[PDB]
RNA sequence: CUGACUGCGAGGCCUGCAAGCCGAGCAGGGGCGAAAGCCGGGCCUAGUGAACCGGUGGUCCCGUGUGGAAGGGCCAUCGA
RNA sequence: UGGCUCUUGGUCGCGCCUGCGUAGGAUAGGUGGGAGCCUGUGAACCCCCGCCUCCGGGUGGGGGGGAGGCGCCGGUGAAAUACCACCCUGGCGCGGCUGGGGGCCUAACCCUCGGAUGGGGGGACAGCGCUUGGCGGGCAGUUUGACUGGGGCGGUCGCC
RNA sequence: CAGGCUCUGGCGACUGUUUACCAAAAACACAGCUCUCUGCGAACUCGUAAGAGGAGGUAUAGGGAGCGACGCUUGCCCGG
RNA sequence: GGCGGGACCUAAGGUGAAGCCGAAAGGCGUAGCCGAAGGGCAGCCGGUUAAUAUUCCGGCCCUUCCCGCAGGUGCGAUGG
RNA sequence: GGAGGCGUAGGGAAACCGAGUCCGAACAGGGCGUCUAGUCCGCGGCCGUGGACCCGAAACCGGGCGAGCUAGCCCUGGCCAGGGUGAAGCUGGGGUGAGACCCAGUGGAGGCCCGAACCGGUGGGGGAUGCAAACCCCUCGGAUGAGCUGGGGCUAGGAG
RNA sequence: CCCCGUGGUUCGUGGAGCCAUGGGGGAAUCUGGGCGGACCACCGCCUAAGGCUAAGUACUCCGGGUGACCGAUAGCGCACC
RNA sequence: GAGCCGGUAGCGGGCGUGGAUCCCUGGAUGUCCGAAUGGGGGAACCCGGCCGGCGGGAACGCCGGUCACCGCGCGCGCGGGGGGAACCUGGGGAACUGAAACAUCUCAGUACCCAGAGGAGAGGAAAGAGAAAUCGACUCCCUGAGUAGCGGCGAGCGAAAGGGGACCAGCCUAAACCGUCCGGCUUGUCCGGGCGGGGUCGUGGGGCCCUCGGACCGAAUCCCCAGCCUAGCC
């Protein structure tokens, strides 16, 4: 008796995959405690449908965030700061370079999901890496200069 | 010993025909019938519980239909059924059918 | 040497029925005899069992839309 | 009517190993493909351990050495050899799927608990459905002959 | 209105019970003896079942069978 | 109104919301209900009629419910 | 109204053939056939089928009706004159180291005694189209118990 | 649909199909499925597992019509309280 | 259309050509029991709830309305209950008897019990028949025919096709797809549940997608009427 099973079973199946066990032990245990559904032809419609709307608004993701990642790579973010020297009086935060990249440019971008471990606090180019979406990484490469 | 809830089974009766000798077949004389009396050949009632909008429902159905009560369970999924009492939810299910 | 025959059987004994009994002769292929002839078991009178159901061998007659098959029929014999 | 595990049994899916005549280098599974394969995916050979021992070996290994060795040739028998397949003989270890058993689990099912979408106990047994064989005057339907100096008992029953 | 008595046997220990309407007994019952079943959702009985009785009991208890106060006893045969 | 019965109560049993079982008919079943010669409840003597009386009448008692008055108290139930 | 029925062809298990056909190798011999009927209605005799000339069982089966008689049980009430015997215990005494136990008194036990009511029905006589489809007289058994009895209830036919 | 136990049909296990179904297993959607008497091939017929449908047919409590039916022991058990 | 107050005369009183008695139809009244149904109950009796009225009426009593249970449908509506001589279908289902015993067989799916329906009931539009290169729903009568077959191949049991007749009628759904309302949470091209549209076939039909074409039938339901029945008249 072929079932759907709700949650990951030891031994048994992954979660959403169709499995086969025997009718008590679906009956009596699986489906009294929603650990899975019955394979019917409804559900199996369902689940297929829900594999498809995962999927779609996964390709929406993706291809988003292609277009966000087409969009930077051709530009340099020109930040001017006051600095002496190499050595820069403030410092350049993620939220700084959101703010540059909204006044300039005029794209509203993630602040947390720019990659930068510490305030940048010298003067040049940089790479950094955004990541709005993972195995989608995005090379930004900022002018961080003084005046 | 009584109806089944879903398909409507309910007990026949058959007869219980005793024979000796050999077939025909078999290179023998023929069967002698020496035999036959009534007898009833009831369903395979079976005990079924089910949980269905927080009542319990009990069926007394053919274990040959056992799959057939799930079936409304699934078709009950669209139904008002919350605050009713069990026999009214049987009804419900019955009339599913 | 195998007539302890195969295909028949005029005509009778007996007799409620059904049975039981004797049987010349015609043909088929035979046995013995030089031949005439004889041989269809046993000097004779007991040594037995009707049908129904089924087994075996043969036959190739019927074969449930057609061709086959299943199953039966017919001939022979078995199970009192 | 289910979960787990152990254990044996059967079959397939792989890893596989295993096969002993005269003769013949030695212990030749079979039918083929087959005239070359193999080594830093480190050689002829040296010792220690499992394994099957037809008492000769076979083979998995390890370390040293670290680059040689076996085919076709011919000996040779029914079949003759490196190497590559497919498949048998029998064995083992993982597994499929099961047939028995042993052990455990709870959730079907059963019992119970001022409390019940629960707790506790039994537990896939018991009960019950269909089927198999058996026991079965507890009950039911019937049978249990004729002749005959009455019947019974004895004797008799067809044929010569 | 109101016991005839005594001696001595058989059977049943006793008071009881029974063939309404031919048998009141020596028959049945009986306390008591033994064998046997039953661990409790007991065995067993009634019922197709549900459910009851057993028992709101628990082996010093419940069912079945036999024997029948009590005294003294109750042997041999397990092949069917 | 006072005796007996009902407008009170329960017993075996009967029925039977819930619930369970059975081809049908129906069978069970806690609660509740019905169920009396049991529990509970207030009348005794005498007279009178052709025929009735603890029933009409006479004398002397008593109960229940409704309303009102006064006094008194946390009153109030199918539950304890 | 011609659907259909009978008759006009039989023989053969049939295939099939046909005044013939069957067994058979047979043109042999025999079986059954062919040398013509029929059919419809009325009536009468007898037959098959129905209850079949009429009356009669003991019985079998299905569904109901009965425990106002009787058997047992359950619930609730009631009745048993009078007399007799005198268990345990208690009390006092005797006894003893203490006891057992002995004696007197008190006590009022029992499927204990006698015997009415009440429940029975031993023996005899009567009765025998009876007073009576089980009675009458005499006598006799039990009568505080396994006693009797009123009312309300339950169990029935292969069942109680 | 197949197997096991049966019922129905003329069919009593018979060569036993057809219709139905108590138990076990259990499909497909026209290239699908059932039947034509085990079975197989060919050739046909048909379209299951949802439901309804007058009329022609059966009966006589009742009303009426008619008897080579009865005539008070007959005729319904009752002519009648 | 002249008598009348039943069978029923009498006593004692009345009515009718101003149309009585009598007959047909509708209506009114209809105590109590009974499916009996407010509740109980030993049928025709007993005892209540609520609203309204009566008596001096609060206690007591009378009056009128109303209150059982089950099923279906959003506290309220509709339906159900029980009876009926036979006839009908379904669920159960004997035995004597016959076989000159008896068990398979027969009697027989009869008797009876139970549930249900109606003036009828069942059945009915082919997953049929069976060999006809064929028929065309079902029911009923005749025939086929005591044939085919069944059967301790005993006793016995007993079809269908076909043909002749009576009658004559065919339909609605499920599913594909489409729409809508509702709610499930696993948020959608989702699943499920109502309703509407679409659709009903065997020469297979239908849905969808293109491509061409744009009134005649007619109910079994409803309305009206002839005819008929329930008194009579010449
Ligand atoms: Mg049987
Ligand atoms: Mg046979
Ligand atoms: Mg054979
Ligand atoms: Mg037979
Ligand atoms: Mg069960
Ligand atoms: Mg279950
Ligand atoms: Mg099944
Ligand atoms: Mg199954
Ligand atoms: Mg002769
Ligand atoms: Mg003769
Ligand atoms: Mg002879
Ligand atoms: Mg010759
Ligand atoms: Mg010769
Ligand atoms: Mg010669
Ligand atoms: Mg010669
Ligand atoms: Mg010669
Ligand atoms: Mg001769
Ligand atoms: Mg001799
Ligand atoms: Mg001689
Ligand atoms: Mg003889
Ligand atoms: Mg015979
Ligand atoms: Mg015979
Ligand atoms: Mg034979
Ligand atoms: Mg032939
Ligand atoms: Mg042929
Ligand atoms: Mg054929
Ligand atoms: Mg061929
Ligand atoms: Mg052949
Ligand atoms: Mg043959
Ligand atoms: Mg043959
Ligand atoms: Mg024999
Ligand atoms: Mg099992
Ligand atoms: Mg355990
Ligand atoms: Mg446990
Ligand atoms: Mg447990
Ligand atoms: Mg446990
Ligand atoms: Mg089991
Ligand atoms: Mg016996
Ligand atoms: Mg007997
Ligand atoms: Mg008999
Ligand atoms: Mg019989
Ligand atoms: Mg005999
Ligand atoms: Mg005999
Ligand atoms: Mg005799
Ligand atoms: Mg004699
Ligand atoms: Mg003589
Ligand atoms: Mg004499
Ligand atoms: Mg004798
Ligand atoms: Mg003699
Ligand atoms: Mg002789
Ligand atoms: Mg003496
Ligand atoms: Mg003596
Ligand atoms: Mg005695
Ligand atoms: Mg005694
Ligand atoms: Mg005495
Ligand atoms: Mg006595
Ligand atoms: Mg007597
Ligand atoms: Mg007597
Ligand atoms: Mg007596
Ligand atoms: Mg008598
Ligand atoms: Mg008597
Ligand atoms: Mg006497
Ligand atoms: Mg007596
Ligand atoms: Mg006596
Ligand atoms: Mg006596
Ligand atoms: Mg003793
Ligand atoms: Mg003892
Ligand atoms: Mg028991
Ligand atoms: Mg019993
Ligand atoms: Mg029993
Ligand atoms: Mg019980
Ligand atoms: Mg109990
Ligand atoms: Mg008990
Ligand atoms: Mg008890
Ligand atoms: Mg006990
Ligand atoms: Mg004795
Ligand atoms: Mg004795
Ligand atoms: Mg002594
Ligand atoms: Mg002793
Ligand atoms: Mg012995
Ligand atoms: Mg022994
Ligand atoms: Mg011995
Ligand atoms: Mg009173
Ligand atoms: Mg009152
Ligand atoms: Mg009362
Ligand atoms: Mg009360
Ligand atoms: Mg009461
Ligand atoms: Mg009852
Ligand atoms: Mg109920
Ligand atoms: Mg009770
Ligand atoms: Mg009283
Ligand atoms: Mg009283
Ligand atoms: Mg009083
Ligand atoms: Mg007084
Ligand atoms: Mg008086
Ligand atoms: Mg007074
Ligand atoms: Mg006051
Ligand atoms: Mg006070
Ligand atoms: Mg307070
Ligand atoms: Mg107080
Ligand atoms: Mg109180
Ligand atoms: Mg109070
Ligand atoms: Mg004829
Ligand atoms: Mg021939
Ligand atoms: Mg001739
Ligand atoms: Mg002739
Ligand atoms: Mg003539
Ligand atoms: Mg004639
Ligand atoms: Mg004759
Ligand atoms: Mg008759
Ligand atoms: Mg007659
Ligand atoms: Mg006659
Ligand atoms: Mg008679
Ligand atoms: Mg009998
Ligand atoms: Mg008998
Ligand atoms: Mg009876
Ligand atoms: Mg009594
Ligand atoms: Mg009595
Ligand atoms: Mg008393
Ligand atoms: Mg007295
Ligand atoms: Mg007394
Ligand atoms: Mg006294
Ligand atoms: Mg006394
Ligand atoms: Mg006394
Ligand atoms: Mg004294
Ligand atoms: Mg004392
Ligand atoms: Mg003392
Ligand atoms: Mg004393
Ligand atoms: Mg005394
Ligand atoms: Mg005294
Ligand atoms: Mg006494
Ligand atoms: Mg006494
Ligand atoms: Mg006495
Ligand atoms: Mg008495
Ligand atoms: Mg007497
Ligand atoms: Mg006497
Ligand atoms: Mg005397
Ligand atoms: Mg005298
Ligand atoms: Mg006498
Ligand atoms: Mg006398
Ligand atoms: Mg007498
Ligand atoms: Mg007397
Ligand atoms: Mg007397
Ligand atoms: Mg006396
Ligand atoms: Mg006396
Ligand atoms: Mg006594
Ligand atoms: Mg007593
Ligand atoms: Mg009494
Ligand atoms: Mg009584
Ligand atoms: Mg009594
Ligand atoms: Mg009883
Ligand atoms: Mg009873
Ligand atoms: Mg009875
Ligand atoms: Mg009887
Ligand atoms: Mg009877
Ligand atoms: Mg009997
Ligand atoms: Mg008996
Ligand atoms: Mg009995
Ligand atoms: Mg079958
Ligand atoms: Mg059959
Ligand atoms: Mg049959
Ligand atoms: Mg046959
Ligand atoms: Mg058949
Ligand atoms: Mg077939
Ligand atoms: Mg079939
Ligand atoms: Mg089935
Ligand atoms: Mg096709
Ligand atoms: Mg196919
Ligand atoms: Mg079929
Ligand atoms: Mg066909
Ligand atoms: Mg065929
Ligand atoms: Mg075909
Ligand atoms: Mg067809
Ligand atoms: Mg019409
Ligand atoms: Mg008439
Ligand atoms: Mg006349
Ligand atoms: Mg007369
Ligand atoms: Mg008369
Ligand atoms: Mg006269
Ligand atoms: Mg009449
Ligand atoms: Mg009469
Ligand atoms: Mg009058
Ligand atoms: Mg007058
Ligand atoms: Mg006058
Ligand atoms: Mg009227
Ligand atoms: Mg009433
Ligand atoms: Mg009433
Ligand atoms: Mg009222
Ligand atoms: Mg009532
Ligand atoms: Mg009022
Ligand atoms: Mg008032
Ligand atoms: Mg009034
Ligand atoms: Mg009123
Ligand atoms: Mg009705
Ligand atoms: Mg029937
Ligand atoms: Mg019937
Ligand atoms: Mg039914
Ligand atoms: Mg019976
Ligand atoms: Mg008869
Ligand atoms: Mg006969
Ligand atoms: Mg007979
Ligand atoms: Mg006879
Ligand atoms: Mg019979
Ligand atoms: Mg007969
Ligand atoms: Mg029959
Ligand atoms: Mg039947
Ligand atoms: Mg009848
Ligand atoms: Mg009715
Ligand atoms: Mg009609
Ligand atoms: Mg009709
Ligand atoms: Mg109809
Ligand atoms: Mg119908
Ligand atoms: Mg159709
Ligand atoms: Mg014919
Ligand atoms: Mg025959
Ligand atoms: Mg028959
Ligand atoms: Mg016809
Ligand atoms: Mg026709
Ligand atoms: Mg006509
Ligand atoms: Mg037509
Ligand atoms: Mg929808
Ligand atoms: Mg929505
Ligand atoms: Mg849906
Ligand atoms: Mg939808
Ligand atoms: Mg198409
Ligand atoms: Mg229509």
């Amino acid at each position: 008796m072929k079932v759907i099973l709700l949650e990951p079973l030891e031994n048994l199946g992954d979660v959403g995959q169709v499995v086969d066990v025997k009718p008590g032990y679906a009956r009596n245990y699986l489906l009294p405690r929603g650990l899975a559904v019955l394979a019917t032809e409804s559900n199996l419609k369902a689940l297929e449908a829900r594999i498809r709307a995962q999927a779609k608004r996964l390709a929406e993701r993706k291809a988003e965030a292609e277009r966000l990642k087409e969009i930077l790579e051709n530009l340099t973010l020109t930040i001017p700061v006051r600095a002496g020297e190499t050595k820069i009086y403030g410092s350049v935060t993620a939220k700084d370079i959101a703010e540059a990249l909204s006044r300039q440019h005029g794209i509203t971008i993630d602040p947390k999901r720019l990659a930068l471990e510490k305030p940048i606090k010298e003067l040049g180019e940089y790479v950094l890496t955004y990541k709005p979406h993972p195995e989608v990484p995005i090379q930004l490469k900022v002018s961080v200069v003084a005046q | 010993s009584k109806v089944c809830e879903i398909s409507g089974k309910r007990p026949i009766v058959a007869n219980s025909i005793q024979r000796r000798g050999k077939a025909k077949r078999e290179g023998g004389v023929g069967k002698k019938t020496t035999g036959i009396s009534k007898r009833r050949q009831y369903p395979n009632l079976q005990k079924v519980r089910v949980r269905v909008a927080g009542q319990e429902i009990t069926f007394r159905v053919a274990a040959s239909h056992i799959p057939k009560v799930y079936e409304l369970v699934e078709r009950a999924k669209g139904l008002r059924l919350e605050g009713l009492s069990p026999k009214e939810i049987k009804k419900e299910l019955l009339k599913l059918l």
